[PDB]
RNA sequence: CAGUCGCGUAAGCGGGGCAUAGGAUCACAAGAUACAAAAAGGAAAGAUCUUGGAUUUUUGGAAAAGCUACGCUAGGGAUAA
RNA sequence: CUGAAAAUUUCCAGUGUAAAAGGUAAUCGAUAAGAUAUAAUUGAAACACCUUUAUUUUUCUAUCGUAUUAUUAAACCUUAAAUUAAGGAACAAUUGUUAGAAGACAGUUUAUGCGGGGCACAGGCCCCAUAAAGAGUAAAUGGGUGUGUCUAAAA
RNA sequence: AUUCUAUGAUUAGUGUGAACGAAAAUAGAGCAGCCUAUUAAAAUAAGUAAAAUGGCUUUAAAGCUGUUUGAAUAUUGUGGG
């Protein structure tokens, strides 16, 4: 109830995605992560 | 046949089961020139395939592939995919400038 | 008591639509002997918009000068067009009209996409009557015809 | 079948149906060959 | 604001094609002018009724002739109309001149052109029938006849006024019993205040 | 609303015989609850029932079938 | 836009002709850097660029 | 090893935290793969890959309260008086 | 918000109970006058008339719902060889479906461990000692207030 | 065509599991077709097919079924699978 899972989607629209862990009592995850599909770090942001 | 007195259309002396039997006994004998019209007589059978050919859905004359969903829409995901990354530039320097902390677009 | 989020959307089924040279037949009778460059169309769009959502503010620049429009309460009305526009030039006159409108729509979230569900033509001293995208007249005999 | 016409339907395979194509015409009943340039 | 609402409310206004004063005009004829006062006065009440009754029943039935109207604030100017009923034996003339409509006489009668023949009509304190008939008689046209469902148009709408003036006093009746017992009320407070 | 409701039985065709006031006059064909029909107008012979026969032998089709007009006077 | 605006459709399967992804991603440049993190400008042109709106 | 990112002059370092304490499958839910598609064209329902929601705490993982002195059977000096 | 006819929309000011917006400068007055409107005044916003919408309220219609009342006027039910009789009555009753509900009745579970069993208590995993200088090593053996976590690196 | 025996088959498939479990086809035993049935029957099939719902069977189809409802008219493509 503290923390939740969270699916960080890739926005090369290509639906790869990571899942992280963070309180709820903080700002949604944005970090520059790797994509399989397209071979290369892309911008990915919080499913919702 | 249709009788006349009642609008009622009367089965066939012969069942289609029994009208194989006649066609397969009469060739044997060389005797299938002489029984009426028939859909399982050898050379109907031939002449309704040669003249028409294949008629089933999607592989049947005139008839085209529908292709599977993942075929259909192919060229659109593509597309999609190549629209966002021609875009990434543009994305993650709005996002290196407003900041992680400061982002507030986020997919739905 | 009660409430509803929708403007109250009745059914066409039995509505009388006319095509727009048909139209213009009638209204044309009613308007005889105006001045036509004081008497112009006029088009009330009703949408099945809900009431909380946006409003429309843009503009138009219209191909023949009769822009702004606004939706007050799910409808839009504007001119369209004088009294001496002949239907080819009314008729283009109304497509960039709703295509504006489209564009503006779909240029707005998807969340509550506004449908048109009806189009009004009138005159100045002339009656409400329902477009059908049809655009000769149903009458063999009568044509296109341009006069005062 | 779709599959089974497809592959008859092929030079690459030696189909006996290969010779109801055109030397441009692909053996898949859905997909096509793209066309190169810029247009 | 119901469709069946504004649909009634069409419906009704659509005589103009009916049979009081429509008819299909013949080809010989191009056009058509007329001129009159703004008010009632000196005989002028005729054309006006001509043009909001009759006149455009012709339009729907021709709508090719071009009808104008000149109107003027001269209450004595001549309450007079033209028809350019010659055409030259339907030899099509380019008449490309002509007016439009107006308000302060800005569009008078022009001068008609080799093929064209016009044709002066009167009209001043004569009653829009009188006025009507010449027109028609002299002109030679085809009067259009109804069809059943026009006679059910007539009938339907003819019913429904008796069906409306009949709710019109009535619920006429109910505010005025109200405004009256308000009324009445206002007055007992008024009183209680006095005292 | 919902794509399936309850199922319901809307009346029995039946061509009338005596003229029944208040219903239909002579020869109308119209559908009536299976209640009045089974109890009251069979008996009495007042009606008949519309089989697929009747309508051949009548010449009418299954098109023909109008309404009760509650308003009707002898 | 040479680049970005190409399209190399390949023969993947079942006949079918598309763009590979591995290639929508070497679009926007080769691999190595994030294209957007890369200074557009260099911090020197900056300074001459201040001096000129200073002096005007 | 391949792929592509960060930091560093460089060498190089990085496949979470100084180390040792967080339960499967099934079913269910969200993405991807293009495998198969019960006449055929699709689809459904499946298969592979990634991921989530568990005092399954008897924690290799049953949805589960008592009396018998009316008691019964199979066994135990493997166990009391 | 089933639809139809008709009507209704009051903060101060304002000719006055301004529903809102859009368009318009004329509209009505059977031939004689004048009433409306525009103007001007008031106000944030100014009016006839033609349109399309908004709120509210009557009747009709449509749809539900309850009570009441009648019924050889042959539903059904009760007495009655069983009737143009008497009474009840669109209830009751029966069938199907739905929800609730009695161990009244049925099947099964209620475990195992434990210096006998009952009651009680215990069940995965981590650190130290016992442990005999590799590793491992037990007891209802000694130590712990052990544990089902925390953590995105930002003014 | 039906019936019996074996293979297909500890299969497809269902089931949380434990388990349950076809058909096509093949071989053999027999073989017989018809409505003018070698015993005397049809004017070609409507409250039927089918649907919702409660069950059976079963792989979700097909088949059986109480309740409430309820079609069409032949390859010149009507009906079922
Ligand atoms: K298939
Ligand atoms: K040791
Ligand atoms: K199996
Ligand atoms: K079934
Ligand atoms: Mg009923
Ligand atoms: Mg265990
Ligand atoms: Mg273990
Ligand atoms: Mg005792
Ligand atoms: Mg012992
Ligand atoms: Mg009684
Ligand atoms: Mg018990
Ligand atoms: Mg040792
Ligand atoms: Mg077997
Ligand atoms: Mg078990
Ligand atoms: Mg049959
Ligand atoms: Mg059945
Ligand atoms: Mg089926
Ligand atoms: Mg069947």
């Amino acid at each position: 109830s503290r923390i939740i899972n969270v699916r960080l989607i890739s926005m090369a629209m290509t639906g790869y995605f990571y899942t992280f862990t963070r309180p709820r009592t903080s700002l949604p995850m944005s970090m520059l992560k790797y994509d399989p599909i397209v071979r290369r770090k892309v911008l990915f942001l919080e499913q919702k | 046949t249709k009788h006349p007195i009642t609008g009622k259309w009367h089965n066939p002396k012969y069942s289609l089961r029994r009208q194989a039997e006649l066609v397969k006994l009469a060739q044997e004998h060389g005797v299938e020139e002489l029984l009426p019209f028939t859909r399982k007589l050898n050379e109907e059978k031939l002449r309704k395939r040669v003249e028409l050919g294949l008629r089933v859905k999607g592989t049947g004359v005139g008839e085209k592939v529908k292709g599977h969903k993942h075929e259909r829409t192919l060229v659109a995901k593509m597309e999609k995919r190549r629209e966002a990354m021609l875009a990434m530039p543009d994305l993650i320097r709005e996002w290196k400038k407003v900041g992680k902390r400061n982002w507030t677009k986020f997919p739905k | 008591k009660k409430q509803y989020k929708f403007f109250k959307s009745w059914d066409l089924t039995g509505q009388q639509q006319f095509s727009l040279c048909d139209a213009m037949r009638y209204l044309r009778a009613v308007e005889v002997g105006q001045p036509p460059l004081s008497v112009k169309y006029e088009v009330h769009v009703k949408l099945r918009t809900k009431k909380n959502g946006p409003v429309v503010r843009d503009r138009v620049r219209l191909p023949t000068p009769v822009d702004e429009y606004r939706e007050r309460n799910g409808v839009v009305r504007m001119a369209v067009g004088q009294l001496g526009f002949t239907p080819k030039q009314l008729a283009e006159n109304i497509r960039v009209f709703m295509a504006k409108i489209k564009s503006d729509i779909g240029k707005l979230d998807d969340t509550t996409p506004k449908m048109v569900e009806e189009v009004v033509l009138s005159t100045t001293h002339g009656p409400g009557m329902s477009l059908n995208a049809e655009f000769a007249p149903t009458d063999d005999k009568i044509k296109p015809e341009d006069l005062e | 079948s779709r599959w089974d016409i497809e592959y008859y339907r092929d030079p690459a395979h030696r189909g006996y149906l290969s010779h109801q194509l055109a030397p441009g015409e692909s053996p898949s009943l859905y997909f096509k060959v793209p066309t190169g340039g810029e247009k | 604001v119901g469709v069946i609402r504004r649909l009634n409310v069409v419906r009704e206004l659509l005589n103009i094609r009916a049979g009081p004063g429509a008819a299909l005009l013949p080809k010989e004829v191009t056009k058509v002018h007329m001129q009159f006062a703004h008010r009632i006065e000196e005989g002028h009440m005729g054309p006006r009724k001509f043009w909001r009754e009759n006149l455009p029943k012709l339009k729907y039935w021709n709508p090719a002739v071009p009808m104008v109207i000149n109107r003027t604030t001269d209450q004595k100017g001549p309450a007079v109309m033209t028809i350019y009923f010659r055409d030259d034996k339907d030899a099509k003339p380019s008449s490309t001149p002509f007016p439009t409509s107006s308000a302060d006489g800005s569009s008078p009668a022009p001068k008609p052109a080799q093929g064209e023949r016009i044709v002066t009509i009167d009209m001043k304190n004569r009653n829009s029938s009188v006025i009507l008939k010449e027109f028609l008689d002299k002109t030679g046209a085809v009067a259009v006849q109804p069809t059943a469902k026009d006679e059910e148009e007539f009938r339907e709408f003819e019913d429904l006024h008796r069906r409306s003036e009949i709710d019109r006093e009535r619920i006429r009746k109910m505010n005025d019993a109200k405004k009256r017992e308000k009324a009445m009320l206002a007055k007992a407070m008024s009183d209680a205040q006095s005292i | 609303a919902s794509h399936r409701m309850r199922l319901q039985d809307q009346g029995v065709v039946v061509r009338l015989l005596e003229d029944i006031p208040k219903f239909g006059r002579k020869h109308a064909i119209f559908r009536i609850e299976r209640g009045r029909m089974r109890n009251e107008w069979f008996p009495k012979n007042k009606a008949e029932y519309m089989t697929p026969a009747r309508f051949q032998e009548l010449g009418l089709t299954r098109d023909a079938i109008g309404e009760v007009d509650r308003s009707f006077v002898i | 836009l040479a680049r970005r605006g190409t399209r190399v459709l390949r023969l993947m399967n079942n006949y079918s002709y598309r763009e590979t992804n591995w290639e929508i991603g070497r679009l926007i440049g080769d691999p190595g850097s994030v294209p957007g993190t890369e200074k557009v400008g260099s911090r020197k042109a900056k300074f001459r660029a201040r001096r000129r709106r200073r002096n005007t």
